[PDB]
Formats: C-alpha cells, structure tokens, sequence
C-alpha cells in the first residue's frame, strides 16, 4: 500500500491517502470573472484554494493522483432551497 | 546611494529555496542579484575661484549670486575637486542554477528594485544561458 | 551522487544539490523589527523569503540540507565605504 499512494499538486508537498476537496459557490473571485451568465444550479467553480491565482489562470493545475491504483471518494452534499405551492414551473 | 537590482527568470530556471511559486509581477522567484551600474568620477579644476570669479561675468549677471555684498549671504566657492556621477556598461556572471525539463517557446525577464518595482531607466538586457549535467536519477 | 543530495526547507518541495542564500540589509521588515540599535556593520538579517512570517517568527524554521554528505559552499561579497582623508577614528 505504501509508496504508490501520493497526491502531489505541482509544486507543495505530497500527501498520502486522504485529502478533501471542497465545492463551494460562495467564493468572492469566481463572480466577478467565471460565472456572470448563470445560476445556483448550473454554476462553475475552482477548487485550487491557492490564492496566488486568479480562477482564469488556475484552470491550468491538475491536481494528479497517483497512478498504478484506482482511486474513489465517497460525497456528501447539502442543498436548500424555497419553492411556493402555486407556481407556473411545475404546470400548478 | 549604490542600490541592488534583482534579475527574475520564471520560466526557465527552478525556483531557489524558500522561495513562493507565484505569477504576481512583484513576488517573481530572484535568479541573481548585482549592483546599480552608476558610478563616480574626480576631475580636479585646481582653480575653483577665478574660475568662479570669472564665470558670472560672461555667463551669468546676478542670477545665482544675488546678493554680491553681505559676507554671509555670498555664493559659496567651489572644491579644488569635483566629482560627477557616469554609466558604464556591466558584464557580470552569476554561477550556475539548476533548470527545468521542458522549456516554453516564450520566455519571460524582468529586472527590479530594492523595493520590487521596475527600474525605467534600463536601455539593454541581455542574458546566455548554457546548460550542463548534475547528478543521475 | 543521487539521493543524498535534497534540500528540504520544511514544507516546500525538495530541491537538489544547488541553491542561493541571499544576505541583504535592505528589507523592509528587518529595520522596524530585528536591527533597532545597530548599524551597517554589525547588522541581522533574515534568509527566509517567504513573507508569510514576520522575521520574529521566521527566526525558528531550519533549512537543514540533507545529512550523510558534507556540504559547503562558496562565498561572494560586495562592500562599498565612504571614509574621510583626516578623521578621528584611525588616529589621523
């Protein structure tokens, strides 16, 4: 199991077998430069938390796992959202 | 004042130890470090007063020297030596540094300040880089 | 040669068996901080260029360069000085 289990990103240390890679929308860069056309539901963020980088010119890093194993994460999410009863979306 | 200027490289050369991997203009990892090419000069006139004495009469009625009568008021005289700034060309060579596996068609330099900004003074750059081997892997 | 050549600062990624060490006295962080009594001659100075820590932190991380191989590298420098024809110092 060992040696063959390293996350190297380009340029800081390697890890071994367990990060965490995080998901969010609420980042202050990604509305002014990424995402000016659409909303919560069909967004596009960055998961590079480096801030030495613009989201423009960070999405160029490939945060490589290792090869020689297959690798696999498991997810969790948390949505929240605020329907009426009577609305015109869904033929009500 | 005899400042530092800072030569930057970041495509080409790794970056040196305890140095940051960034792409803002004013951070850009140091390859090599010199002095400011300005430097002095002595030129020793010797006369210093009836050169003085003679200058504002053809050149200069009472424009500096406004008040020719008060002792304390006068125009000061001029050093037996005078000395005045020069630039000079520097040829410098700063060792080797180890470089990356594959190199990009464009490249980037930049040389700064003391205080991380761009010297606008700066007419030539030119640079020679020749690679070697270093240990196996 | 190959592998007792790293230099590991402490988080960064290792390099191998050539670097610079910079010697300056004009940062900006030293002149409010370390060097408040002394002058050009006897000054104290930082070699870390990370500028994440301010240098009464940074007086703690240790750039060891790797073990089982004996080090040691050369040495330039460039002094420049201003001193009077007559003077007290030199019994003049």
């Amino acid at each position: 199991t060992e040696g063959r289990n390293s996350i190297r990103y380009s340029e800081l240390s390697p890890l071994y077998d367990t990060t965490k890679l995080y998901l969010v929308d609420n980042k202050s860069a990604d509305i002014a430069s990424l995402n000016y056309q659409n909303d919560h539901s069909n967004f596009l963020t960055t998961v590079v938390q480096n801030n030495d980088f613009t989201p423009t010119e960070a999405s160029t890093q490939t945060i490589n796992f290792d090869e020689r194993s297959r690798w696999g994460g498991q997810l969790k999410t948390i949505m929240h959202t605020n329907m009426p009863n009577v609305n015109e979306y869904m033929f009500s | 004042g005899a400042e530092q200027v800072y030569w930057s490289l970041p495509d080409m050369m790794q970056d040196p130890v305890t140095f940051r991997s960034t792409r803002q203009v004013n951070n850009y990892p140091v390859v090599g470090a010199e002095l400011m090419p300005v430097f002095s000069k002595s030129f020793y006139n010797e006369q210093a007063v009836y050169s003085q004495q003679l200058r504002q009469a053809t050149s200069l009625t009472h424009v500096f020297n406004r008040f020719p009568e008060n002792q304390i008021l006068i125009r000061p005289p001029a050093p037996t030596i005078t000395t005045v700034s020069e630039n000079v060309p520097a040829l410098t060579d700063h060792g080797t540094l180890p470089l990356r596996s594959s190199i990009r068609g464009v490249q980037r330099v930049t040389v700064t300040d003391a205080r991380r900004r761009t010297c606008p003074y700066v007419y030539k750059a030119l640079g020679i880089v020749a690679p070697r081997v270093l240990s196996s892997r």
